[PDB]
């Protein structure tokens, strides 16, 4: 999930945006 | 489990400001 | 409004604190 | 939603409760 | 009133980074 | 009262110091 | 080690949210 | 105190209100 | 006034955000 | 300056990133 | 990791407050 | 610079003032 991808390295704002509605 | 509390609550506000008024689902985990 | 935008920030962080591990929704609208 | 409801007035971390999952 | 919640938390924070190892009291 | 003070005029860091413990 | 330090800032933040009115000392 | 406790073990909501006034 | 001045701290959280390791330059001038 | 524009009206974070290094 | 990302979004609201009159520059 | 020098150990706000315009 989201803090499994992004608390092991960074999430890019592209990244961010897939978990968006 | 306070490491990733804290790393957590950056990312929901980070998901905030992306997001913007589509808004967002936060669903650890 | 900058308001609204400014307000959506404190309450993000105040629901991440609220729901813990059941996450939240957070929908604008 | 919340906006509407609490962006004007305080809601306290109860009535936030209403947007948890 | 939302405006002074939200202007408190900042204050805190302040206080927090201000206050250092001395801490302070937050009495609204 | 500190929210009066500095909610109500911008507070220094200085002003915000008499705070402290 | 600053891990104490950030931390701290989000402690005092979720208390500023619990306590309320009720205010809080915050004494590391 | 509350960072020795809170700071190596997440504090629940009810925990971190052991610390109001 | 302390409106600007709390937003001006939500502003350069955004400005963080974005930039990431770039980092920014900021004034108020 | 920027705190003036951006407090005004709501700056996306594409409009901001024109500001980084 | 990711510390330092974190880290650096403390640092910058840190300088907002102590760089009042003129800001500041981050360059990590 | 200010990531070596501040997010290993504690920058105080005076060591902070470095990175002031
Ligand atoms: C909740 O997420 C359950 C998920 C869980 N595990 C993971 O997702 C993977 C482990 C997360 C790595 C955490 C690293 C975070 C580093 C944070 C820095 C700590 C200091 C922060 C100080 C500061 O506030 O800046 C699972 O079971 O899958
Ligand atoms: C959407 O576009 C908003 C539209 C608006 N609908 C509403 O405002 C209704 C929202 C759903 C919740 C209503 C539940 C009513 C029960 C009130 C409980 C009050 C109890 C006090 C404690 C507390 O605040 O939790 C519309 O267009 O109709
Ligand atoms: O990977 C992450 C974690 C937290 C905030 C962020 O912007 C990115
Ligand atoms: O009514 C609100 C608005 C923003 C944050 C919060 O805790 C409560
Ligand atoms: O006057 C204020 C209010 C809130 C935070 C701060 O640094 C100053
Ligand atoms: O144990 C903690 C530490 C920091 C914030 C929080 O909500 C709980
Ligand atoms: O226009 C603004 C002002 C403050 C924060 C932000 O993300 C945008
Ligand atoms: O050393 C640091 C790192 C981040 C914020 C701060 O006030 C000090
Ligand atoms: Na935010
Ligand atoms: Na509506
Ligand atoms: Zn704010
Ligand atoms: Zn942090």
């Amino acid at each position: 999930g989201i803090v499994e991808q992004c608390c092991t390295s960074i999430c890019s704002l592209y990244q961010l945006e897939n978990y968006c509605n | 489990f306070v490491n990733q509390h804290l790393c957590g609550s950056h990312l929901v506000e980070a998901l905030y400001l992306v997001c913007g008024e589509r808004g967002f689902f936060y669903t650890p985990k």
